[PDB]
């Protein structure tokens, strides 16, 4: 049914805190910006601490009813590898979500830079895969699995974030239809429009091991289109050299890389992989990070 | 280049409605596909280089093309619109 500007700003308020944050939060710096928004760092009143708040015109999104998904969907879901949404709030015409602020930046800034080790990539694997199994158990499909999505704490935690694309599943209506997600990244059942679950994350989560192993996803020298055509019609990718990658990895990468979404292993499956048992404690990944390279 | 030629006859039939010209579409001669949204729905930009008859006589023409599609280009498009047509 069509809604005006000021009947959608009513349904979401009926889903965030009531109020405005700038009663508890000051010194606002405006440190990153999307299609969705900007990412600004606030100072909390009682501690000192800074918090990450994400703002979002509901006048400027290609399809403003995905502002709920998030504030809805994540509201009561929490875990020590998924970044902490604290609450949300309307603020005139924009969506502002209050998040952790993680200060050691995303993993892009590391496979783009830095050659990772397979122990590094086990620990990332096992954080995401640990933050993966809990949601996928309760319905949650995140959709948007890359380096860019998974952020890094000063002390070489990894935590999964960017959940502006998450949907939920339930008996009634076990599968999602929406085209979202990065094209690179993508699954081809998403490229091929065909109803998904959880499975399309594992296909993502593939292609980010490709990128902690290469540095990009297959095709990244290619235009989305190209790209997309190549995962929908062609074999799983492969790393750039088989010889460089152990035979444990390529069997873990082998389970996340299967066209068929009933063959591909779950989340649950993965943490039981051979593979993890290379993960190191957090002080492996401090080494990567931009200030200690 | 079937599909192809579909979009540069509409971008020939909608600068005749623009500019009351009366172009004769002949033949694409080059197209370039680009994927500029992939939310919700598939928006491709084409940018076509064509061959119409002005007065009888044969010229070129570049046509940029807006189209959204619920599958991957070049599948059948639910909004199609002319961005630019000029002689090149």
């Amino acid at each position: 049914m069509r809604v005006s500007h000021e009947q959608f700003r009513a349904a979401l308020q009926l889903v965030v805190s009531p109020g405005d944050p700038r009663e508890y939060l000051a010194n606002f710096i405006k440190i990153g910006e999307g299609s969705t928004g900007i990412v600004c760092i606030a100072t909390e009143k009682h501690t000192g601490k800074q918090v990450a708040v994400k703002k979002m015109d509901l006048r400027k999104q290609q399809r403003r009813e995905l502002l709920f998904n998030e504030v809805v969907i994540m509201r009561d879901y929490h875990h020590d590898n998924v970044v902490d949404m604290y609450s949300s709030y309307l603020v005139g015409d924009e969506l502002w979500v209050v998040m952790e602020f993680l200060e050691g930046g995303a993993l892009t800034d590391i496979v783009t830079h830095t050659r990772m080790n397979e122990e590094q990539i086990a620990t990332v694997c096992l954080s995401v895969l640990r933050a993966l199994s809990y949601l996928h158990n309760q319905g949650v499909i995140h959709r948007d699995i890359k380096s860019d999505s998974i952020l890094l704490t000063s002390d070489g935690r990894i935590k999964l974030s960017d959940f502006g694309f998450c949907a939920q599943v339930s008996k009634e209506v076990p599968k999602r239809k929406s085209l979202v997600g990065t094209p690179y990244w993508m699954a081809p059942e998403v490229i091929s429009r065909l109803p998904y679950g959880t499975e399309v994350d594992i296909w993502s989560l593939g292609i980010m091991v490709i990128e902690m192993i290469d540095g990009e996803p297959p095709y990244f020298n290619e235009p989305p289109l190209q790209a997309m055509r190549r995962i929908r019609d062609s074999l799983p990718p492969r790393v750039k050299d088989l010889h460089k990658v152990s035979s444990v990895l390529r069997g873990f990468l082998d389970l996340m890389l299967v066209r068929e979404p009933s063959q591909r292993a779950t989340a649950q499956e993965l943490l039981g992989h051979p593979f993890l048992k290379l993960a190191g404690p957090p002080s492996c990944i401090v080494p990567l990070m931009r200030q200690y390279r | 280049s079937l599909e192809i030629e579909e979009l540069a006859r509409f971008a020939v039939d909608e600068h005749n409605k623009k500019e009351n010209a009366l172009l004769e579409f002949v033949r694409v001669v080059k197209a370039k596909e680009q994927l500029v949204g992939w939310v919700y729905e598939f928006q491709t930009m084409y940018y076509l280089t064509l061959e119409a008859k002005d007065g009888g006589k044969k010229k070129l023409y570049e046509a940029k093309v807006w189209v959204k599609s619920d599958h991957m280009p070049p599948s059948l498009p639910n909004f199609k619109e002319l961005q630019e047509f000029k002689p090149v």
